[PDB]
């Protein structure tokens, strides 16, 4: 999507995967706020908004 | 999160909201995720 | 309210004992009152601020 329509979407009832997104590292950029950016990611969320 | 709280109740009285206490049991949560900023009330009629 | 004395005496002890424990789940400036959610929120570097 375009900037000012930022899409949103839901990620629910589904288990997840973070650390393909780490292992991955061709993300230029994969800077975390809040929650750790050394694999501590895979907590038990109510909530993922992408 | 869209919460929707629900009880029901008997009533025998006539008007003007009679009183009472009753906590409110949780009955859905829906994760919308959306904006909601104005609400009609919907109401059925009957024809004979 | 005889024995007021040693009722007050206790109360002031439980007050003393209920408030610490209140303390105890306080964020005192922290991201959350849980130290372990830090711990797994938080790489050891950051974690330890």
């Amino acid at each position: 999507a375009s900037v000012y329509a930022w899409n949103r979407k839901r990620i629910s009832n589904c288990v997840a995967d973070y650390s393909v997104l780490y292992n991955s590292a061709s993300f230029s950029t994969f800077k975390c706020y809040g929650v750790s950016p050394t694999k501590l990611n895979d907590l038990c969320f109510t909530n993922v908004y992408a | 999160y869209f919460k929707i709280y629900s009880k029901h109740t008997p009533i025998n009285l006539v008007r003007d909201l009679p009183q009472g206490f009753s906590a409110l049991e949780p009955l859905v949560d829906l994760p919308i995720g959306i904006n909601i900023t104005r609400f009609q009330t919907l109401l059925a009629l009957h024809r004979s | 309210s005889p024995l007021g004395k040693l009722q007050d005496v206790v109360n002031q002890n439980a007050q003393a004992l209920n408030t610490l424990v209140k303390q105890l789940s306080s964020n005192f400036g922290a991201i959350s009152s849980v130290l372990n959610d830090i711990l797994s929120r938080l790489d050891p570097p950051e974690a330890e601020v």
